[PDB]
């Protein structure tokens, strides 16, 4: 029947959906902090203002656990090749999307900070790109959706 | 005075919305008995005999909508009289 | 058309001209504009006002930064003051000079404060040489000292603990005290050239042993203590001084206002032959009598009584535009300016938008359990409106979420109607029990009995169409599919055709607007030769994509589903001209030469803007005898920029589906990982661990779905209602007005 | 070079081994066992037909993100001292979003043909098996790389524009064109991959 | 797919806009043909409100004089330089740093040349470059021997590593100050010239012709001041840079130099060299060397400001905006001796 083979390469997929895209994520934050550093000592009442790139990198963690549980749910003993392998598509997907989102999102943060930090009309601005980089994301995620099903 | 209500209006909001959405779970567990459409979980493995376990359990299950409600049906009534404390 | 008729000249010389702006900017309606010539700013009739008003501005706002340091507010109560037209300003503001010397006063008086700092020092002396230095230079310091001394000196430091008062800044700057001693004479010479270039002028030189030294400058010490308390009254007088600052800030106001008035007389005529000093202005026709009242208002003070009439004058140049706007609409329009500035006589998109961005909001917010979350967050901030406005708010999140309560308010109402035909509230379907799927004794007529037992551990798709079931659902989606475990293939496919359908729709709204103003602006060779290829290019490619979709939908029956074609595999082929005789079968009877002649005359489309036109505009400027060749340059590039942006903006239409999908999918986990396991079998303390269960889990799609994610939906959608809706008819190339309303 | 080394180092050993283990296995009269046919039938079509799923997006994702980030940084830096340019420059990352647009409708339109077999060995798979799954990985591949390349020179150009519009502003309108000649490459993969996998019918 | 452009902006992005953005406030000819017209003080400070320049004299200048003015625009130069300078991760940085060395250097020899004269000690300091401050700037007032101003720079101040191993001497008098900026000013040329060819790419193509440039300059001024004094021949051959294009004739043509003539006659043999010399004839009528050098200067800066991913578009601008500042002292100087007629001696830019 199926080989013993086959039960690797399915789970494979899972560990990649929660390493790749954590990691884009954690990047994200780091870089967005040193931004708040530079605007910390001259503009103090900005803050707060600057909650919203961290929490725009978080939520690529989010999209990672999602489909980290799908496939946590799918894999059973008696997998054949074939599921195997969407699966793993699947998940280096989302893994990939993620990380590249990640590397977007924190260098548009810095961009961000540093500029609003000289430049209040700016900050509308900065939100506008920091958008296109998350839906990024998305995309990897939708095919993971295709991939449970065909 | 104590517990200003600048920092417990949130939770006057939350437990409105806990307890009116506990007595609308409550009420759609017990009156149409959780249709399975509606919910997966129960509480047996071995079902091989008959419907009455099914609708007993599920009324079960929906009488536990009852400390859970009841325990914001305080707990809102508590941050009310905080909130008064002025 | 927003305006007819801005660009006039209205006014003439008058001998308090200065009161006649000050009500034509209190009144506020009007925007200047002189000056051609260009004569320079530095040589104006109006000069020397400005530049002494410019002084008194930068004078009272010394003395503004100098009690703002005393951390004395300000009352903001005041009314509008009145302009103090006279000369006589002036004289008032040599009154004012009088407050700011005695403030000078006091700054010679804080040099006193160094002396209080002196004998603070001995203080820290009562612990051959010592000194008080700043403390983040100690390293360098003792590395100096190892450098010149080679630690034949010896240092050691102490530190107090309270910060220091800056003699010249004021600041609570760190300070501390270092003992050095040496062994010669040597040293105590060359170690002051190190000990300068450390700020440290206060030393007790040896005079006596260390008892006597003490005592006596512990005498000298207390002796002073009790002088510089006697001594610093002066902080009382400074007080009394300071406390005078809220008197004129509405004086304050109304040096603003006239300075601003003496400017836009700087810009005002350079002519003042037979007293005419005609400036032209900006102000809409529907307020030209508000403008004549206005001059009435001059006339009550300027003794000129000269009428100050005068005609107006039309314009061969290029008026801005105005957009009047209601409570309601406001949050609209500055969206739409945010795009960009629309030409004079363009089509404002307000009426359009107001209603397309909940609906589109809506089509990528479809759940109705989160629709009331936020219309109850959109009535909570609308109730209180009176309130808030009187109120002091200082976070910016909630004053642009008050500015967007109309959109937050509409989109919530939206959402809720579409979550409900959508089906999905909190991850659930409101199923009102009409489903007609599957009875007992069909399935078993079906050749259908007992397979449970082996289904057991498998799950047992069935077939459809037994022949006794079937059953659309009036009330949106039928309901059976939230437990269908193959739910997401018909879903998905759904979105698919949901999302193009209407991108397609909402795009052919986009792009039929811009025939109107053609035919408004009277430009025959952009209409006829214009839009009239586009639109059928558009149409001969993409209506046959809806067409076709729509005939798949209704034409093949279920007991067809072998055979079935697949649409993209149509729309390559034709794209591609390949003819293959087998492997798919032809949609429709006919469907050769009709495919064929839509895709030649859509090919056949494109040379008309590509070429015709220029060549008419070439003859009929030869016809009357324009560098030709830009022309053409410049219309084949905006023509192939069309066609392919079109298929981009067709392309990009799918954040629809994409959006919808991510929302379906974090519903159904956000229910199913954390509160699902409230479902248990405990008997008493099931509901308590329940309480927390829930609060986590409301808390938690409060901070995920509610605040962020539904803000790049937003933003998507307000990407989608500029680039690829206002990209086909909105030139946005304009300038609004700059009104001279008092401030 | 800082740690770029281990790089160099590592492809340098790997090609140097397969030169000496190619010439080891030629003159030894052992070449049978170098068997092209075996590696290329036993393994099974399922997995470049997911690897070439995979990258489609992949590589289309990748050029997307180089490239808004490589824009945005200059747009932003420029827009501290000219805030007139903050809104003008969003088409440059609209056509570097287009470029992900075309990748997922690739994908979609790749993920068809699917059809799970039962067969085992080759002979039993088959030709038809064979030539589409390799056909679709080819296209996967080629679309993926085709978007990424249009991606970055898109993000180069638009960088470049948007640094210059700061400047004079009457120049935003002549430097759109190799913007679109940029986007030429982008739609020119994506034709070729349709032409790939036009006719695959696995099953 | 160029080598260098890939990975310039990920995080050198924000700070080359805000240059970019700056350089648009180098006033062109028109600007220049409107400020020669002032009248008075008070009328430049009015034209210069409108300029980009605008608002940095709110202060209490009633008595307005050049001094405040100069300080003023010296000023925003420093401000503008050091909030570049902070926001910078650390190649920039090393870059940055070693633009400020020049004025380092600068602010050193002006110290210690100021004290040799006994009679000031401590009022030289607002005379000094506030850009070239470091930790040690007092430490002048020490050295009695060169030696003792090597001890005094060693520790913080890393311009020892121009000088560590080129000055051996015990003796300080006046005239071997001179020897100390040139070779100060030859090794800090050196180490610039060295790491902007590490840097490598465009940086260095568009950057090694200025700093061709700058030694070239320099050795021709050594040169020709040379020229009737004490300095001997040999140590003049041991001061000339070697990054420029006379290489050979540097070392082999012009140490054997005694007058104008033979100079003329090795310059004349390059083009650009050649032209510059031509026209500077020190004619009375004529602009002497230094002000074709400033010209020739000031265009090679100008053209170098096409290239896109270049670092030295910072190192370049402040050189440029230095410039600037200097023309317009000049202007303000002909509005404070009341006359016009020098007033045209101005060097456009832009």
């Amino acid at each position: 029947n199926n080989p013993e083979y086959s039960s690797f390469f399915g789970v494979m997929g899972a560990s990649s959906a929660m390493v790749f895209s954590a990691m884009g994520a954690a990047y994200g934050t780091a870089k967005s902090g040193t931004g708040i550093a530079a605007m910390s000592v001259m503009r103090p009442e900005l803050i707060m203002k600057s909650i919203i790139p961290v929490v725009m990198a978080g939520i690529i963690a989010i999209y990672g656990l999602v489909v980290a549980v799908l496939i946590a749910n799918s894999l059973t003993d008696g997998i054949t090749l074939y599921r195997s392998f969407l699966q793993l598509g699947a998940g280096l997907s989302v893994g990939l999307s993620g990380l590249a989102a990640g590397f977007a999102i924190g260098i548009v943060g810095d961009a961000g900070v540093r500029g609003t930090a000289q430049q209040p009309r700016l900050f509308v601005g900065m939100i506008l790109i920091l958008i296109f980089a998350e839906v990024l994301g998305l995309y990897g995620l939708i095919v993971a959706l295709i991939l449970s099903t065909k | 005075l104590c517990c200003g209500p600048k920092l417990a209006a949130c939770g006057i909001v939350l437990s409105a919305w806990g307890v009116i959405m506990l007595i609308m779970l409550g009420i759609f567990f017990n009156v149409h008995s959780a249709v399975l459409i509606e919910d997966v979980p129960f509480t047996e493995k071995d079902f091989e005999n008959g419907p009455q376990n099914i609708y007993n359990l599920y009324e079960q299950v929906s009488y536990n909508c009852f400390i859970a409600a009841g325990l914001y049906l305080l707990l809102g009534g508590f941050s009310f009289c905080q909130v008064r404390l002025n | 058309r927003s305006e007819e008729m801005t660009l006039a000249q209205l006014f003439l010389q008058s001998e308090a001209a200065y009161c006649c702006v000050s009500e034509l900017g209190e009144l506020g309606k009007v925007q200047f504009r002189d000056l051609n010539p260009d004569v320079n700013v530095f040589q104006r009739k109006f000069v020397n006002e400005v530049r002494r008003c410019e002084e008194m501005d930068r004078k009272l706002r010394f003395v503004e930064k100098e009690i703002r340091k005393a951390n004395i507010p300000i009352m903001d109560t005041g009314e509008n003051p009145e302009v103090p037209f006279p000369r006589d300003m002036i004289d008032l503001e040599a009154n004012f000079e009088k407050i700011e010397n005695e403030l000078k006063e006091i700054n010679t008086n804080q040099e006193a404060l160094k002396r209080n700092f002196l004998e603070l020092t001995e203080l820290k002396f009562i612990l051959f040489v010592a000194g008080v230095i700043n403390r983040e230079r100690i390293p360098t310091f003792e590395r100096m000292l190892w450098r010149v001394c080679r630690g034949n000196v010896f240092l050691r430091q102490a530190e107090i603990e309270n910060p220091l008062e800056d003699p010249v800044t004021g600041d609570y700057v760190h300070k501390s005290v270092f003992i050095i001693f040496f062994q010669g004479d040597q040293l105590k010479n060359r170690v002051k050239k190190i000990c300068e270039g450390f700020r440290a002028s206060l030393y007790p030189c040896p005079e006596t042993p260390q008892e006597r030294k003490e005592m006596a400058s512990g005498v000298n010490t207390r002796i002073d203590d009790l002088q510089m308390v006697l001594n610093q009254t002066e902080d009382h007088r400074q007080r009394v001084l300071q406390a005078a600052a809220k008197n004129i800030r509405v004086w304050f106001i109304k040096v603003r206002k006239m300075k601003a008035i003496y400017h836009t007389l700087n810009l005002c005529n350079i002519d003042v032959t037979q007293k005419c000093l005609i400036a032209e202005v900006w102000c809409p026709v529907t307020d030209l009598d508000s403008i004549q009242f206005a001059l009435r208002r001059g006339t009550e003070h300027s003794g000129s009584t000269v009428p100050s009439i005068l005609n107006r004058m039309q314009t061969n140049q290029t008026p801005p535009t105005y957009n009047k706007t209601n409570k309601f609409t406001h949050g609209f329009q500055n969206i739409v300016d945010a795009y960009g500035i629309g030409t004079y006589r363009e089509i404002n998109p307000a009426p359009y938008t107001v209603i397309t961005f909940p609906f589109l909001f809506a089509v990528m917010f479809g759940d109705f359990g989160h629709g009331i979350l936020m219309t109850l967050f959109a009535v909570w901030m609308v109730l209180r409106e009176s309130r808030i406005l009187s109120q002091k708010h200082e976070n910016e999140m909630f004053s642009m979420v008050f500015s967007g309560r109309y959109i937050i308010l509409l989109m919530g109402l939206f959402s809720i109607y579409t979550g409900l035909i959508y089906n999905d509230c909190f991850s659930k379907s409101l199923n009102i029990f009409g489903s007609s799927w599957s009875v007992r004794p069909m399935f078993t007529q079906g050749n259908w009995t007992e397979e449970t037992l082996l289904g057991s551990s498998v799950l047992q798709l069935n077939p459809a169409i037994p022949g006794v079931f079937g059953g659309p659902y009036p009330f949106g989606i039928d309901p059976i599919w939230n437990i269908a475990t193959n739910k997401l293939t018909f879903l998905n496919s759904f979105k698919m055709k949901m999302s193009v359908i209407l991108g397609i729709i909402h795009m052919l709204f986009g792009v039929s607007l811009s025939l109107f103003n053609h035919i408004y602006f009277k430009k025959p060779l952009n209409i006829y030769f214009g839009f009239i290829p586009e639109i059928i290019f558009m149409s001969s490619l993409f209506g046959y994509l809806v067409i076709l979709i729509f005939y798949k939908w209704t034409a093949y029956d279920a007991h067809s589903s072998r055979n079935a074609p697949s649409l993209l595999i149509h729309f390559i082929n034709m794209f591609l001209f390949s003819y293959p005789e087998s492997g798919n079968a032809m949609l429709y009877s006919g469907q050769k030469g009709i495919q064929c002649f839509l895709i030649v005359v859509a090919m056949l489309c494109v040379p008309w803007m590509l070429l015709f036109k220029p060549l008419i505009l070439r003859h009929q400027y030869l016809r009357k005898k324009f560098d030709f060749g830009d022309t053409m340059v410049h219309q084949a590039i905006h023509t192939i920029e069309y066609c392919l942006g079109c298929i981009s903006n067709t392309a990009s239409y799918l954040r629809l589906w994409a959006l919808s999908l991510a929302h379906a999918q974090l519903s159904e986990v956000l229910w199913t990982m954390v509160i699902h396991i409230g479902l248990h079998v405990r008997s008493l303390a099931g509901g308590l661990g329940l309480f927390f269960i829930f609060a986590a889990f409301a808390t938690l799609t409060v901070a995920i779905l509610l605040i962020m994610e539904g803000l790049s939906a937003f933003l998507h959608a307000l990407r989608l209602h500029w680039v690829e809706f206002q990209n086909k008819f909105y030139t946005g190339t304009g300038f609004k007005f700059l009104p001279f309303s008092f401030e | 070079t800082g740690l770029e080394l281990l790089y160099l180092g590592i492809f340098v050993a790997f090609w140097a081994c397969m030169v000496v283990v190619g010439i080891c296995y030629t003159i030894f009269d052992l070449g049978f066992r170098f068997d092209v046919a075996w590696f290329l039938t036993e393994t099974s079509p399922f997995m470049w037909s997911n690897l070439g799923i995979g990258l489609a997006i992949s590589l289309s994702v990748v050029g997307a993100a180089w490239g808004i980030y490589i824009t945005g940084s200059s747009i932003i830096g420029g827009g501290v001292k000219a805030p007139r340019i903050k809104t003008k420059n969003l088409v440059s990352i609209i056509f570097c979003e287009a470029v992900a647009i075309y990748g997922i409708i690739m994908a979609i339109v790749i993920s068809n043909m699917a059809e799970p077999f039962s067969a085992t060995e080759p002979k039993a798979i088959g030709h038809r098996n064979y030539h589409a799954g390799y056909s679709m990985f080819g296209a996967g591949l080629t679309v993926g790389l085709s978007n990424l390349f249009c991606g970055v020179c898109v993000g180069i150009v638009g960088s470049g524009a948007a640094l210059a519009d700061a400047q004079n502003p009457s120049l935003f309108v002549k430097i759109l064109i190799v913007e679109i000649f940029g986007s030429a490459i982008g739609l020119f993969g994506v034709i070729v991959a349709i032409l790939q996998t036009s006719r695959v019918k696995m099953g | 797919s160029f080598f260098p452009e890939l990975y310039f902006n990920v995080d050198n992005g924000y700070l080359e806009g805000l240059v970019r953005g700056l350089k648009a406030g180098v006033l062109s000819q028109a600007d220049y043909l409107n400020l020669v017209q002032c009248e008075t003080l008070e009328d430049l400070k009015l034209h210069l409100q409108s300029t980009d320049y605008g608002n940095f004299l709110a202060n209490e200048a009633s008595p307005l004089t050049v001094s405040v003015i100069d300080d003023k625009l010296k000023e925003k130069m420093v401000v503008e330089f050091r909030h570049m300078r902070n926001h910078a991760y650390e190649p920039l940085a090393s870059f940055l740093d070693f633009i400020t060395y020049s004025y380092m250097i600068d602010n050193v020899i002006l110290l210690i040349t100021g004290t040799l004269h006994q009679r000031s000690i401590a009022e030289l300091v607002p005379k000094c470059h506030p850009l070239g401050s470091f930790e040690q700037m007092e430490a002048v007032n020490i050295a009695q021997t060169p030696a003792e101003l090597y001890n005094a720079i060693l520790v913080d101040t890393p311009l020892a590593a121009f000088f560590q191993d080129c000055i051996s001497e015990q003796d300080l008098d006046e005239m071997n100050i001179e020897i100390i900026r040139n070779t100060l000013y030859k090794a800090y040329l050196e180490s610039f010239y060295k790491f902007c060819t590490l840097l490598g790419g465009t940086t260095a193509d568009a950057m090694c012709p200025i700093l061709e440039f700058e030694a070239d300059r320099r050795a021709f001024i050594i040169t020709i001041n040379s020229f009737g004094t004490e300095l001997s021949k040999e140590d003049r051959a041991k001061l000339f840079p070697h990054c420029g294009r006379l290489y050979p004739e540097g070392l082999a043509q012009l140490a054997r130099a005694d007058d104008y003539e033979q100079v003329k006659n090795v310059a004349d043999y390059y083009p650009e060299y050649k032209l510059l010399f031509e026209g500077a004839g020190s004619n009375p009528g004529d602009k002497t060397l230094e002000d074709r050098f400033f010209e020739h200067e000031v265009k090679l800066n100008k053209l170098a400001f096409l290239n896109q991913f270049h670092f030295g578009v910072f190192y370049a601008f402040v050189k440029l905006k230095e410039q600037e500042c200097r023309n317009i002292v000049w202007i303000a100087e002909c509005i404070a001796q009341r006359h016009r007629a020098k007033i045209d001696n101005y060097i456009p830019i832009f």
